[PDB]
């Protein structure tokens, strides 16, 4: 009923390796991009 | 430009103004300017330089009258080297609509007058050079950036 069946999950272990590791890396780019906004103060100084 | 440096350099010495805060010149009291022309105002940090008609023998003999330091210890000869200032990559927004024009600063810490780049660097900027309303020259002007400008 589905030969492919283990060629499938051959391919499933190399997603979820791939997957992991690719996830991890561009966690890494959006925190990095984003830090700039994140760390960001400011203040109110109306003159007086 | 302060707000530039006060950024740039951040958190060192570099990063304050000429003129100091308000609460300082508030506040600093007789002690402090003398103090700080006691500790600043010495021999070997000034230089008395002058140029025009005059002879190099007399002033340096008028000099030898008038600035008449004297030099006990080791301290007082010494030029001391100051803590270096941290370079920042950041940015400082000060936004206020209502002013008529907007003005932005842009910089990269600099190798400082020692290095002989310090030439290279100028040459550098007259590539570029700069650009004004007034100037005549106009759309062909020699300076890319001032002609789209
Ligand atoms: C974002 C996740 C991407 C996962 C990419 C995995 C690529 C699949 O890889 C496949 O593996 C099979 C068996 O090893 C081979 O027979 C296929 O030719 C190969 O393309």
């Amino acid at each position: 009923a589905e030969p492919e069946h283990d060629q499938r999950k051959r391919m499933g272990l190399k997603m979820l390796l791939i997957s992991a590791l690719l996830t991890s890396l561009l966690y890494y780019m959006k925190r990095h991009k984003w830090s700039v906004l994140k760390s960001r103060k400011m203040a109110y100084r109306p003159p007086k | 430009f302060d707000y530039l440096h006060a950024t740039a350099f951040q958190g060192t010495a570099l990063a304050r103004t000429v003129e100091g805060t308000t609460e300082n010149i508030k506040h600093l009291t007789r002690a402090d300017l003398a103090s700080y022309i006691d500790t600043h105002f010495k021999a070997p940090r000034m230089v008395l330089a002058a140029a025009g008609g005059i002879s190099h023998k007399e002033l340096v003999d008028a000099a030898r009258q008038h600035f008449s330091g004297v030099s006990f210890t080791y301290k007082e000869d010494a030029v001391p080297i100051l803590p270096r200032c941290r370079f920042t990559g950041s940015e400082i927004r000060a936004r206020d609509d209502a002013l008529p024009v907007a003005h932005v600063a842009l910089a990269v810490e600099g190798p400082g007058w020692a290095d002989p780049d310090n030439v290279v660097l100028h040459v550098a900027n007259a590539i570029i050079g700069r650009y004004d309303r007034t100037f005549g020259g106009g759309k062909h002007l020699s300076s890319r950036l001032a002609a789209l400008a």
